[PDB]
Formats: structure tokens, sequence, C-alpha cells
């Protein structure tokens, strides 16, 4: 069942326009993008596009209300950049287990506002030495990186 | 080795103490000492050296 | 970010940061090179260098022996032991001429030396190969069964004490017919077979038998007594004072070599140093020392360098066979490699079996033509300095002279010349003039630089500054004698290691922390306040609570440390007196106890 | 003097720790301890940092 499919399936013959949160883990992607999600979700607030082989985010979806995306299990390269103007209120984003492989990689997040946690395991950028502290300071906006804040305490539940 | 340089959320070495610092000699090698184990004391290094 | 820790020399210079490049601070838990194939390897590397000597049959011993000196001279810019014997007496009769008198006075001194040393001199060393029993034993082990089979034979001049004594019934034994060896087993070896036996070295990888070690300690002694008069010479001193020779040198080349005269260091290594010196050499130059001198100095002074020009060589252990198919870990004994099919063995080895079956009588390999490490370190280096001193400007006769420091197989060589022609002319000479002497440059691990800068002895000079890394940080750890002496010894050992081998004040103090805490470790004496639970706390806490001035106590009875380097020599129980409370006075030093540079210290109950 | 002795790294969360304890014996009618004060007060001389741990002790450096 490709993404298409799915929507449907999960859209319940609910309207776009009364989805909150839609779940989209390993389905599929046409070759390397996000097919079958159009403009007409506005209610969105949380999607989870976990594990569908997904090479970029180019072709994401217009969606002024998102606040929890998650793109873990993915094989994402880059091209970042159009989560910002795409997802203005994003406030947590999880890209653990990408290919990401740099910390300019991650320059595009910088101008997001409103961002406050970014989870980033199993990212051959996460080996490098100062790590947290050059994302920290790349993302000043960010209060945790992967789960804690700046002192190695866990962020607090109920987020 | 990246990861081996980096701080760590711990102390893993408690050393004890030394006499009084009188001579100026003493004083700098107490400096030195100092900062070096307040550098080193938070540290994964020092992890690998305790465990 | 990646951390390249190397990448800090782009900052600060090498020699100021070269402590980093210094891996272990400590023996390696590891092996480097050792057994039957590194030794093979070595003998047919000795014999290779020299192969164009003359090949003999020893009389006595009955074992092939290879006398290159007098030999072919070099063609080629690799290692030849062909040293020539009017070169190195021509060498050391213009080190006598420099240094009027020095090998009379020196001579004169080691006659003195002979007739007081004790045969308990003899005992004061490393391990030592017993002849009775074919294996390594510590000095007085063997010093005592070859006492004891001497006297069983006969010979007992050895009981004067006196070393010389040892030496002539070491000499009377090789005279013998028969030796009788009865340990704690009967046997009987023929006069080859013991003088075979007491011609052998072991496996600094070989250490010479007790019948060598009596002569080669007096030419030591010799070479100790002329090398302390060499200001070339850097191996009779150690520490601080070395640090000075460096200095010296540099000073005493760049006095005026500022009228364009260019100034070259030579950071030098010489190439297998132990596998080109001949022992048939330094006969050669112990008879010029000691000339007109009496007959019996000459005499014991010529056996050490007879004695090893005929050395044997014990290969090892063996080597070992596994069968993976099998399952199967046998081994072969090193006396077995005269007969066994050349088969099992690597081509490598192979190949060393091949070379080196043609001289090995008795289980053992002829070694005539090179010494071996360790032995003769004293005597060697006064060659080089002999050789250093022939660039002195008088025994050039030319505008470009040289002058440096050696200390045996490492050399630091300053080529003062008037242009550069002049310093690749003066180098070639000291590079050709030390062949004819047998001591072999190496090329690949040496090079020339400026005036200002050089390593010698792992003493790092640049520009005034020494950087002494030579010696090794010692084991900062209780001794495990007693609680009294383990405080004693841990805390002198700092100290003498900040005199000596240069530690910072800071890591000093650290080291001290260590040793405390191991101290408190051991003997659990932790401190009065720490809340450590163990079966001695409780009778430690007490005593903290009744004592008013608690920093008077001793660190083994759960008290405050008060050492910092100001008060390293002086002992804790002395330290710690007027803080002490009268009681505690009386009672840790009553002399109605039941329980009561080397641990210098008061004596307490803790003993 | 006391803040040279209390570790550098640390040195400011304390003080916010500390300090935020001190707000909560002045809000909360009725606590007051004397001994709480003179000890922890000269924890909080140095500039606050804020921070969401629950402090055990307050480590302090003596002679190494």
């Amino acid at each position: 069942m490709d993404m298409k499919r799915r929507i449907h399936l999960e859209l319940r013959n609910r309207t776009p326009a009364a989805v909150r949160e839609l779940v989209l883990d390993n389905c599929k992607s046409n070759d390397g993008k996000i097919e079958g999600l159009t403009a007409e979700f506005v209610n969105l607030e949380f999607l989870s596009l976990i594990n569908v082989g997904l090479i970029s985010v180019s072709n994401l979806p217009k969606l002024p209300k998102l606040k929890k995306l998650e793109l873990s299990e993915n094989r994402i390269f880059g091209g970042l950049d159009m989560l910002a103007e795409k997802l203005p209120n994003l406030t947590h984003l999880n890209l653990s287990g990408n290919k990401l492989k740099d910390i300019s990689t991650l320059e595009p997040l910088k101008k997001l506002e409103c961002l406050k946690s970014l989870d980033l395991f199993n990212c051959e950028v996460t080996n490098l030495n100062d790590y947290r502290e050059s994302v920290f300071k790349l993302l000043p906006q960010l209060t945790y990186l992967d789960g804690y804040d700046r002192e190695d305490q866990e962020a607090p539940d109920s987020d | 080795f990246n990861k081996a340089c980096e701080l760590t959320d711990s102390s893993w070495i408690e050393l004890d103490e030394i006499g009084e610092d009188v001579a100026p000699i003493e004083h700098i090698a107490s400096m030195r000492r100092n900062y070096f184990t307040a550098e080193v004391s938070h540290c994964r290094a020092t992890e690998y050296i305790m465990k | 970010m990646d951390v390249n820790p190397t990448l800090l020399f782009l900052k600060v210079p090498v020699q100021n940061a070269i402590s980093t490049t210094f891996p272990y601070t400590g023996d390696p838990p590891y092996s480097h090179g050792t057994g039957t194939g590194y030794t093979m390897d070595t003998v047919n590397r000795t014999h290779q260098y020299s192969e164009k000597g003359k090949w003999t049959k020893n009389t006595e011993t009955g074992a092939p022996q290879l006398n290159p000196i007098d030999g072919p001279l070099p063609e080629d810019n690799e290692p030849s032991g062909y040293a020539q014997t009017d070169c190195v007496l021509e060498a050391m009769a213009f080190l006598e001429e420099s240094h009027p008198g020095i090998f009379e006075n020196s001579c004169l001194e080691t006659m003195e030396i002979v007739q007081q040393t004790r045969v308990d001199k003899l005992t004061q060393g490393r391990q030592t190969y017993d002849w009775t029993l074919n294996r390594n034993q510590p000095a007085a082990t063997a010093l005592a069964n070859t006492i004891e089979i001497f006297r069983s034979n006969g010979l007992t001049a050895n009981e004067s004490g006196r070393l010389i004594d040892f030496l002539k019934d070491v000499m009377e034994s090789m005279d013998k017919e028969e030796m009788e060896i009865t340990t704690h087993k009967k046997q009987r070896l023929n006069k080859k077979s013991y003088l075979i036996r007491a011609l052998t070295l072991n496996t600094a990888i070989a250490t010479p038998g007790m019948q060598i070690r009596g002569f080669v300690y007096f030419v030591e002694t010799l070479a100790r007594s002329i090398c302390e008069k060499l200001e070339q010479s850097g191996l009779p001193v150690g520490g601080n004072e070395k640090k000075a020779k460096l200095a010296n040198v540099v000073r005493k080349m760049m006095t005026n070599s500022q009228d364009t005269e260019l100034s070259f260091t030579i950071t030098g290594d010489n190439t297998k140093w132990n596998e080109n010196q001949n022992p048939r050499m330094f006969l050669a130059m112990i008879t010029y020392i000691t000339r007109n001198q009496p007959e019996w100095f000459r005499n014991v002074l010529s056996i050490a360098p007879i004695m090893f020009s005929n050395k044997m060589a014990r290969l090892g252990r063996g080597y070992m066979f596994e069968s993976k198919s099998m399952k199967l870990r046998t081994q072969i004994p090193a006396e077995m490699l005269a007969n066994i099919d050349l088969k099992y063995f690597n081509e490598l080895t192979k190949k060393k079996i091949e070379k080196i079956r043609p001289l090995l009588i008795d289980g053992t390999a002829s070694l005539s033509p090179g010494m071996m490490m360790g032995m003769f370190n004293m005597l060697s280096t006064v060659l080089g300095v002999s050789i250093l001193n022939l660039g002195q400007k008088r025994y050039t006769k030319t505008t470009y002279w040289w002058d440096g420091l050696q200390s045996s197989d490492d050399f630091a060589l300053i080529v003062n010349a008037p242009n550069h022609e002049g310093i690749q002319a003066g180098v070639d000479r000291f590079y050709r003039t030390c062949k004819l002497v047998g001591i072999n440059m190496s090329k690949k691990k040496s090079y020339i630089n400026r005036t200002g800068t050089f390593e010698f002895t792992s003493f790092f000079y640049r520009y005034g500054f020494v950087a002494n890394f030579s010696m090794e940080l010692p084991s900062f750890g209780v001794s495990g004698i007693n609680e009294s002496a383990d405080m004693s010894i841990g805390v002198t050992v700092i100290k003498n290691n900040m005199i000596n081998n240069d530690l910072g004040p800071a890591t000093a103090q650290m080291a001290l922390q260590l040793f405390i805490k191991d101290y408190r470790y051991t003997y659990r004496c932790h401190r009065g306040d720490t809340q450590i639970q163990t079966r001695r706390s409780f009778e430690l806490e007490k005593l903290w609570e009744q004592t008013r001035s608690k920093a008077g106590l001793l660190v083994s009875d759960g008290g405050p440390n008060l050492y910092n380097i100001r008060n390293l020599h002086i002992p804790e129980v002395c330290l710690k007196w007027e803080l002490m409370d009268e009681d505690y006075q009386g009672r840790l030093c009553n002399p109605l106890n039941p329980f009561v540079m080397e641990y210098d210290a008061v004596a307490t109950t803790h003993s | 003097p006391f803040q040279s002795l209390v570790p550098k790294a640390a040195r400011g969360q304390y003080s916010g720790f500390v300090r935020t304890l001190f707000q909560q014996m002045r809000d909360v009618l009725g606590t007051f301890d004397t001994v709480q004060i003179i000890k922890l007060l000269p924890f909080a001389a140095a500039p606050p940092k804020q921070s969401r741990m629950q402090f055990s002790s307050l480590t302090v450096n003596v002679r190494g």
C-alpha cells in the first residue's frame, strides 16, 4: 500500500479539513518523494512519515498548523530548506536514522522561529566532536537536542 | 576518538588532598593542577581510565 | 569537528610539545623482538657485514671464525665491519695527543681499583647465565653456584675475596682437563665442552656467563675512567649534568661562528652499532691504552676482548609449529635446528636457518665478527669520541672542522665551515673517517639542519632550552613493605624523580595525590571524616574523636596528609611532630610495642 | 573569597538553585530555618543560572 492508498485508508471518509493527526509510516514513496498529500490538509498538526523510503521532502504539502513532524528511518540527505517555509509553525522534528553527514546540512533549520526539539539519532553527523555544542550554536532557539536540554538533563515529559 | 575527547555529566576521578601551599612555586603548581583536574575530571577519557 | 592532536604542532614548535609523540610511559605489555628468529637473524647479519673477511677454525672451541679486520675497504654506502687497525690506532694516538696523560692516569686509577674490588661487586647486577645449568639466574645465585663448583674442583683462590683472585681461578678452570658439576645430578664436562659453556651468551638480548663478567667489569671500569675525562662523551653522566654538555657544545661551536661561518648540526644514529664493533679492535685499542704498564694489568684487561672474539651464542628457546587441520601445537628446541628438515618453516626462516647452519657447534652459533648489545657500552664511546676528536681543525688541515657529542650509538655533530661546500665536505670526511673504524652512520635516521636545534639521546635542544625525556615516569604506588616504609619510599620516589628526571611541580603534586589514594586504599586508613566503611574504619573513627589536634595524625592513622613539594624530604613522623598530642606521641612511639636513600624514616608502631 | 573555592563550571548553577530555594522560604509563610540560610548563603553570590537539577550536595575545593 503506497501513500495515496493508505492516506485514503487513513482518511476514513473524514474530510482533510478535519484531520488533526495523520500517521503514515512504512507505506512507500512514489520514487523518493511524498505523493498523495495535498494542501487541503489544513487542520493537520501531527504527520509521521516513518520508514517510508524517502529520498527528499521536496514536494511536501503546505501545512500551516503542523507542530510534530517525524521523518525517522528514511534516507533524506539534505533539502531541508523546504521544511522552513512549508512548515512555519513546526516545533518538534525527528530526523533520526537518516543520512545526514554534516552540520551544514542543518543550516536551513536556523530560520524556523518556533523550534523546541530535534532528534538526530544514528546520523553520521552525531559522530563529530563538539556535536551537541555546534548544533546548539547553529540552532540557538533549540531547547532539547536528542532528548536533553543543555546539561544532559532529560526533557520533561508532557510535551 | 571524537567521542573520547568529549565532556560528560559525571565526575569520574576523585583525588585526595595535599598539604598547604606556602611556596610560590607550590601556588603555581597547585593552580596548574587544579585547572587541569577541573578540565579532565568530567570527561569520557577518565571514564575509560576508571572502567 | 574531527579532533587531530597532531595539528597542535601548527601553533607550538615540535620540541615544545615533543612529549606528545612519546606513546608510553612504562614498559609496554608486549614483547617486541626476541626468540630464536631474531637471534639467528642477528648472527646472519653480523656475519654478512663481514663476509669479505678471513675465515679460520678455532683450535680449541672448534668453530668457524670470521676475522674482517684489515679487510677490503668498503665500496658502497652500506654497513661494513672491516675496521682498519692502523686507522684505529692512529685515532687513539691522536686522542692521547690532544689529551696528554689521559690513558696513563686512567690506567693508574683502574689499577688501584683492581687490587681492592671484592667478589661481592660481581653480584650487584642483573640476570646472568649459569654455565652449570644452561639457564639464567640472578647474579648472586650464579656467583654462588660458580664458587661452589670451583671449590669442589680444587680451585679455591677466590676464598681470598678479591675479584682478581676469582679471575685467576676462572683462568685456571679454563685449563682443567675435566670439570665436575654436581647440582643439588652428577655430570662431567671435558675441556672443550666446558670451554664452550664458558664462552656462550644466552637470550640487551644476551647476557654473558660468570667467567666473562669479571673481566668485563674491569674493562668497563677503565672505559668509565677514560670517559669521565672526555667532554665529548655523554654516557657516564645523566640528568641535569647531561643537559649541560649539550649547551656547552653548542657554545663551543658558536663562540665566533658569525663571520659568515655556516654552522650545521647532524642529528645522527649509528646503524647496527653492536653488529660492527669488532672485539679484536677492542683488544687492539686496550693494548694501546695499557702501554708501558705492568704486564699483569695488560693481561687482566686484555682477556675480555679475547673471550668475546671467540664467543658463541645460544640461539634461544626454539620454534613452535601449529597444525591447524589437526589442532596440534608442538615445539622444536633450538638444539634440533642442525638436522630438522627445512620444510616446516616459511621462506625467510628457511633462508636464515640455511645460512646459519655452517656456524652451529654444540647447539650454539659462533659469533666472532661483532659485539653484542649491553656489553662494552662505555668502551665503544671512547672510539666514537676519538673519531669526534679528529675534527679539531689541527687534524683536518682544512677550513672545515667538526666537533660534537656521542653516547654509544647516539651522536650530534656540529660541522662549522665557511660555505655550503665546506659543510658538505666536512660531513663526508666524518662519514668516511668514521667507516675506517667500523662505525656505520645511519642515513635513514639522521638529518642535518642549521645549528640551534637538535636531538641527543632524547634530550631535545631548541635555542637554549633542553627538554629531557630520556627516562620514564616511575611507578607511583605503594612499595608493599608496611605502613611506615611505604610512605617514606613513595614520597622519596617523587622527590628524587623531580631532582633527576625533570618532573613538573604540578605533575609531582598529582602523582603525590595518586600515591596517597593508593596508600589509603591498600592499608584501610581513610581520613577520619571520610565515610568509607572498612573493617578498620571504626577504630580509626574513635581515634579521630579523641584527638584534639587532628592535624597531627599520621596518614596511616586516619589523619590528614601534609605533604607538598616543599616538604617531600621530611619523614612523616617528624613533619607531624608539633601537631601531635603528647599522649598520642607516647602511644605511637612507645618502645613497648607488640608489633615492631631507601626507606629513610623513623620507627613507630606501624612497622 | 568563598566563591574562589566553589568550582567554576558549576559556580553559577548552584547560585540559581540556592536563590530559588531562598525565595521559597520568603513565599511559603511560616517556613524559616536559620541553619539553612547560614549554610547555603555564600553559595548564592555569583551570577545565577537557571537549571532543572535537584542538587543533593554543593561541592567546594580545599587543598586539592
